[PDB]
C-alpha cells in the first residue's frame, strides 16, 4: 500500500523538539515524488541521497523523527551544528544520510495570545548523542547547593516553552520539521518505491 | 526481584540445531530491548544478537548472522535463541541480558544504554559424539619427592566426555593439600584431567591413598590406590 | 569496529587503577563497563560514559573523551580483581562491540616461586600402550607462568596442552602441562624436561626413561 506518509507530514498535533517523536515506516510502497513535488517546503536538504532516484531504491526501514522548532533554529538540523537544539534536544549524526524537511507553521501552532505547548530544553549538563532524546524534568543545578524540591540558588527547571504568536518574526514563528533517516539492512527491504525491481 | 534464567544448554552434536530459553520475571519484559552474549572458554564476551522491546528490530553479529535467529514472547516473559547449522566455535556459555532503557510504548523510539540484568547462563558444547568414560593411571610419587620436606602423588584422568568428572581421595577423607585441575581439551575432542596432593614423605608406608574417579554421564566410577612403586 | 583494551592491568590494594578503552570516534557514542568475577555473570559498573548504577561502590568513575573511554576505580579493594569489559552499542546499526577484557589483579599477597613436579609415564598407562608425562606447577603468586617441554635440550614441537592457573584452596595458583608420547618415543630419548617460568625466573625438572 502507500506508506502512511500523510499521517507523519499532515499530523493534526506535533511534537516538543525535546521530547521528538519518531515513526517507523515499514511495508508499504513510499512514493516519494509526492513529498519533493509539494513546493510548499521551505526547507528539503538531502544528504547522501539523490533527490528522485529515491523513488527507485527499497530500504529496511525509513525513520520520519518530526518535531516543531523556530525558523532560525532551523539550520541547526543538519550534521556538525552547535547551538541550543542541536546541543540539547534532537543531534543529528556526523555522517548522516538522509533528509531534513520544514516548513512554516505560523497559522497552525501560534495563536492570538501566545502559545506556550511547544517547549525545547534550555539546560542540560552536556551534549547529547547523534539520534537521542532526553524528556527528563530533573532540577538542573548551576550552583554549588543541591536542589531536591523545586528551585534555590540557581536551580532551574530544564525545559522553557516558546511563545509562539502570529505576530512575531519570521525567525521567531513556528516551523514543523520532519527526519528521514534511511536504513539498509541484511534483512528483506519492506519499504520500497514504485520504480524498483520489486514490481 | 528481577530475574532472568537461561535454559536449554547441553551437548550437542555439529550441524545439528539448538533451541535456547531465557526467562524473565520481575519486571515489564515487554518494554525492553533484550540481547544475547556468549562467552566461550577462557575468552571474551561475544555479543551474538539484540532485538526491540516488540521483537520489531533485530541485529546479530557477523558470526552467527543468516545461522542464528532471535525472537521473544511477549506475553509469556521469554527470549529465545534458535541456533542453527552449529559449528564447533558455538561452544560457550549463552547469556540473555536485558537493556536498562525501557520504551513507554508511543512512539517507535529506543537507544540501548548499558545491560544492567544478566542470566547466570547457559552452557552449549558443540562437539562430534564419542561420550567414553576415563582411564584413570596413578601418578606415583618419586625419589625427588621424598626428598623435599614433602612429596607429591596424583590420579591422571584420561580421554574423557563430556565435561563433568568428580574426583575425591579417600571417600573424602583426605581434603587438604589437593588441587584437581580444569581439564584440558585435546584436539581428538576428549578431556583430560589431573587430580594431586602434597603429603608427608614418611607417611608413604603407613597411611594409604586411593583416588576416587566419578563419571556421571557415562556411569563410571573407578577408586585407583597409588602406591610409590 | 573493534575496542581495544589493555590485556591486563595490577595494582596494590588501595592504589587507584586505570583501564583503558581505544575505539574510532569513541568519544561519539556511550561506553558501558561491566566486572566479571571468576564462575558469575558480567555486572554493570559504568553506563553512559560515567553514570554508575543503582548500587554500585561510588569508587567506580568513568570517563570517554576522543576516541578513549577510562574506567578508575580509586582505593582498590581485593574485591574488585575481576575481568573488566568495556563495551559501546553504535548509534549507527545498532551494533554492540565488546572490548577484548582486562584482567585487573589486585596484589593481595606476596611473591610465589612455583613448585614443579615432573611424573613420568605410569607402567598402567604404558601397558595399555600409551605414555603422558605429566608437569604439575604449584604454589605461586601471582597466577602468570610459562611452560616449555624438551627433548634432550631439544625443544618438544607437538603433543603439549597446558592449563590456564587457577586458584587453589591457600589462595596461591597451580597449572598443570602434559605431554603425550608413544612409549617408543618415550624410551628412544635419554630424557625429557619442563621448564616453567614465572615473572622472569626460570626452573627447570627432569625425568629419565630409566629413572
Ligand atoms: C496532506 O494534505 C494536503 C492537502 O492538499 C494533500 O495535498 C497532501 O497530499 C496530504 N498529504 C501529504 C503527504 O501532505
Amino acid at each position: 500500500n502507500l506508506c502512511p506518509f500523510g499521517e507523519v507530514f499532515n499530523a493534526t498535533r506535533f511534537a516538543s523538539v525535546y521530547a521528538w517523536n519518531r515513526k517507523r515506516i515499514s511495508n508499504c510502497v513510499a512514493d516519494y515524488s509526492v513529498l519533493y513535488n509539494s513546493a510548499s517546503f521551505s526547507t528539503f536538504k538531502c544528504y547522501g541521497v539523490s533527490p528522485t532516484k529515491l523513488n527507485d531504491l527499497c530500504f529496511t526501514n525509513v525513520y520520519a523523527d518530526s518535531f516543531v522548532i523556530r525558523g532560525d533554529e532551523v539550520r541547526q538540523i543538519a550534521p556538525g551544528q552547535t547551538g541550543k537544539i542541536a546541543d540539547y534536544n534532537y543531534k543529528l549524526p556526523d555522517d548522516f544520510t538522509g533528509c531534513v524537511i520544514a516548513w512554516n507553521s505560523n497559522n497552525l501552532d501560534s495563536k492570538v495570545g501566545g502559545n506556550y505547548n511547544y517547549l525545547y530544553r534550555l539546560f542540560r549538563k552536556s551534549n547529547l548523542k547523534p539520534f537521542e532524546r532526553d524528556i527528563s524534568t530533573e532540577i538542573y543545578q548551576a550552583g554549588s547547593t543541591p536542589c531536591n524540591g523545586v528551585e534555590g540558588f540557581n536551580c532551574y527547571f530544564p525545559l522553557q516553552s516558546y511563545g509562539f504568536q502570529p505576530t512575531n518574526g519570521v525567525g521567531y514563528q513556528p516551523y514543523r520539521v520532519v527526519v528521514l533517516s534511511f536504513e539498509l539492512l541484511h534483512a528483506p527491504a519492506t519499504v520500497c518505491g514504485p520504480g524498483s525491481h520489486h514490481h | 526481584e528481577v530475574q532472568l534464567v537461561e535454559s536449554g544448554g547441553g551437548v550437542v552434536q555439529p550441524g545439528r540445531s539448538l533451541r535456547l530459553s531465557c526467562a524473565a520475571s520481575g519486571f515489564i519484559f515487554s518494554s525492553y530491548g533484550m540481547y544475547w552474549v556468549r562467552q566461550a572458554p577462557g575468552k571474551g564476551l561475544e555479543w551474538v544478537a539484540v532485538i526491540w522491546y516488540d521483537g520489531s528490530n533485530k541485529y546479530y553479529a557477523d558470526s552467527v548472522k543468516g545461522r542464528f535467529t532471535i525472537s521473544r514472547d511477549n506475553s509469556k516473559n521469554t527470549l529465545y535463541l534458535q541456533m542453527n547449522s552449529l559449528r564447533a566455535e558455538d561452544t560457550a556459555v549463552y547469556y540473555c541480558a536485558r537493556d536498562l532503557s525501557s520504551s513507554s510504548g508511543w512512539d517507535d523510539y529506543y537507544y540501548y544504554y548499558g545491560m544492567d540484568v544478566w542470566g547466570q547462563g547457559t552452557t552449549v558444547t558443540v562437539s562430534s559424539a564419542s561420550t567414553k568414560g576415563p582411564s584413570v593411571f596413578p601418578l606415583a610419587p618419586s625419589s625427588k619427592s621424598t626428598s623435599g620436606g614433602t612429596a607429591a602423588l596424583g590420579c591422571l584422568v584420561k580421554d574423557y566426555f563430556p565435561e563433568p568428572v568428580t574426583v575425591s581421595w579417600n571417600s573424602g577423607a583426605l581434603t587438604s593439600g589437593v588441587h584437581t585441575f580444569p581439564a584440558v581439551l585435546q584436539s581428538s575432542g576428549l578431556y583430560s584431567l589431573s587430580s594431586v596432593v602434597t603429603v608427608p614423605s614418611s607417611s608413604l608406608g603407613t597411611q594409604t591413598y586411593i583416588c576416587n574417579v566419578n563419571h556421571k554421564p557415562s556411569n563410571t566410577k573407578v577408586d585407583k590406590r597409588v602406591e610409590p612403586k | 569496529y573493534e575496542l581495544t583494551q589493555p590485556p591486563s592491568v595490577s595494582v596494590s590494594p588501595g592504589q587507584t587503577a586505570s583501564i583503558t578503552c581505544s575505539g574510532d570516534k569513541l568519544g561519539d557514542k556511550y561506553a558501558c563497563w561491566y566486572q566479571q568475577k571468576p564462575g558469575q555473570s558480567p555486572v554493570l559498573v559504568i553506563y553512559q560514559d560515567s553514570k554508575r548504577p543503582s548500587g554500585i561502590p561510588e569508587r567506580f568513575s568513568g570517563s570517554n573523551s576522543g576516541n578513549t573511554a577510562t574506567l578508575t576505580i580509586s582505593g582498590t579493594q581485593a574485591m574488585d580483581e575481576a575481568d573488566y569489559y568495556c563495551q559501546a552499542w553504535d548509534s549507527s546499526t545498532s551494533y554492540v562491540v565488546f572490548g577484548g577484557g582486562t584482567k585487573l589483579t589486585v596484589l593481595g599477597q606476596p611473591k610465589a616461586a612455583p613448585s614443579v613436579t615432573l611424573f613420568p609415564p605410569s607402567s598402567e598407562e604404558l601397558q595399555a600402550n600409551k605414555a603422558t608425562l605429566v608437569c604439575l606447577i604449584s604454589d605461586f603468586y601471582p597466577g602468570a607462568v610459562t611452560v616449555a617441554w624438551k627433548a634432550d635440550s631439544s625443544p618438544v614441537k607437538a603433543g603439549v596442552e597446558t592449563t590456564t592457573p587457577s586458584k587453589q584452596s591457600n589462595n596461591k595458583y597451580a597449572a598443570s602441562s602434559y605431554l603425550s608420547l608413544t612409549p617408543e618415543q618415550w624410551k628412544s630419548h635419554r630424557s625429557y624436561s619442563c621448564q616453567v617460568t614465572h615473572e622472569g625466573s626460570t626452573v627447570e625438572k627432569t625425568v629419565a626413561p630409566t629413572e
